[PDB]
């Protein structure tokens, strides 16, 4: 159907720019204004500015004027974002949202004011001085001290990797339920943590294998790690 | 830029009201976008009152005066989300967003199943130790995690992370994770998180003698 579908997770430095894509599909790309819109971490959703798919005119927020360069490619249909200059604070979600234009386009100099009605899913920006770096993963043995009438808990510790994200499956995909990967967390070192955690039955423990995939794509490590009780 | 509160509860079945503030918004067209966790924003209403296909008419739309208000009818562990108003603003050529409300649904109080892990010897061999403590499916949200080494209260060695509400049990899990160096972690016997909450008749405590 229609869907927007953004580019993967960067990692700048302070000063440095960024560039992500928003690719469109299942509709008339110069047909709808795009948008785009930021998250900081646990904070709320900013406007940052759209462009018309069809002229290329842009209308910038006040705040990213001089910073922020919006553009397309109509042939493949799709929308850049570039923003310059970055800081700390330009660590983001970053996201592309479309808005209807019925005036596409027998008239100029007057915008519609349409609703997001179609979001992208969103790519994660950071910006910082410090170095990528991949994660050491540790298994989280089940026990009887993880054992509760009838259920075993197990898991992964996927710790001191910067920057977020980190992708974290169950055999490889196949283990879906019963699945819980924490919100990672920020440690005094500047490097990133995070657990995942699985609840099974405890009669399986002998009879059935579990391992963790980590793909930490900033810094291309992929690491598989069997959890043994 | 528009005034939302941070936060609105209601038990299963009853009818949440999420208002939206703002100078004379009822002369401009609202639009509420609903927000799950580790997800994108989802256009639930525009234009006041419509809805685009496919959203329940549970989500209704009003706007009058200084306040628009997002009303969801028999509210569900599927509502669970941020929500967000939005308006375009003609004199300044700007979008604005709410502040966000979280919803939170209501349900029955439920104890955490604890769980501890000792660290591994790969970790071990690093020269690090963590060990993990698990609280799962747990409600209200409202929890206290105290690590104890050899009976000692720990402070400043351990971090934690709580999940959103569960979209269909409306509970949370957490995660509390105490980092000690390995010879640190030599001097010591016994290790153990004790977690107080409110389905709990009393503090209970997990723990491993090493
Ligand atoms: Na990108």
């Amino acid at each position: 159907q229609v869907q927007l579908v953004q580019s993967g997770a960067e990692v700048k430095k302070p000063g440095a720019s960024v560039k992500v894509s928003c690719k469109a599909s299942g509709y008339t790309f110069t047909g709808y204004y795009m948008h785009w819109v930021r998250q900081a971490p646990g904070q709320g959703l900013e406007w940052m500015g759209w462009i018309n798919p069809n002229s290329g005119g842009t209308n910038y927020a006040q705040k990213f004027q001089g910073r922020v360069t919006m553009t397309r490619d109509t042939s493949i249909s799709t929308a850049y974002m570039e923003l310059s200059r970055l800081r700390s604070d330009d660590t983001a979600v970053y996201y592309c949202a479309r808005s209807p234009n019925p005036y596409y386009y027998d008239s100029s100099g007057y915008y519609y004011p349409g609703a997001f009605d179609i979001w992208g899913q969103g790519t994660m920006v950071t910006v910082s001085s410090a170095s990528t770096k991949g994660p050491s993963v540790f298994p989280l043995a089940p026990s009887s001290k993880s054992t509760s009438g009838g259920t075993a808990a197990l898991g992964c510790l996927v710790k001191d990797y910067f920057p977020e994200p980190v992708t974290v499956s169950w055999n490889s995909g196949a283990l879906t339920s019963g699945v819980h990967t924490f919100p990672a967390v920020l440690q005094s070192s500047g490097l990133y943590s995070l657990s995942s955690v699985v609840t099974v039955p405890s009669s399986s423990l002998g009879t059935q294998t579990y391992i963790c995939n980590v793909n930490h794509k900033p810094s291309n490590t992929k690491v598989d790690k069997k959890v043994e009780p | 830029g528009l005034t939302q509160p941070p936060s609105v509860s209601v038990a299963p079945g009853q009818t949440a009201r999420i208002t939206c503030g703002g100078n004379n918004i009822g002369s401009k067209s609202v639009h509420w976008y609903q927000q799950k966790p580790g997800q994108a924003p989802v256009l639930v209403v525009y234009d006041d009152s419509d809805r685009p296909s496919g959203i329940p008419e549970r989500f209704s739309g009003s706007n009058s005066g200084n306040t628009a208000t997002l009303t969801i009818s028999r509210v569900e562990a599927g509502d669970e989300a941020d929500y967000y108003c939005q308006v375009w603003d003609s004199s300044s050529d700007h979008y604005v967003f709410g502040t966000g409300t979280k919803v939170t649904v209501l349900r029955t109080v439920a104890a955490p199943s604890v769980f501890i892990f000792p660290p591994s010897d790969e970790q071990l061999k690093s020269g690090t130790a963590s060990v993990v403590c698990l609280l799962n499916n747990f409600y209200p949200r409202e929890a206290k995690v105290q690590w104890k080494v050899d009976n000692a209260l720990q402070s400043g060695n351990s971090q934690e992370s709580v999940t959103e509400q569960d979209s269909k049990d409306s509970t949370y899990s957490l995660s509390s994770t105490l980092t000690l160096s390995k010879a640190d972690y030599e001097k010591h016997k016994v290790y153990a998180c004790e977690v107080t909450h409110q389905g709990l008749s009393s503090p209970v405590t997990k723990s491993f003698n090493r």
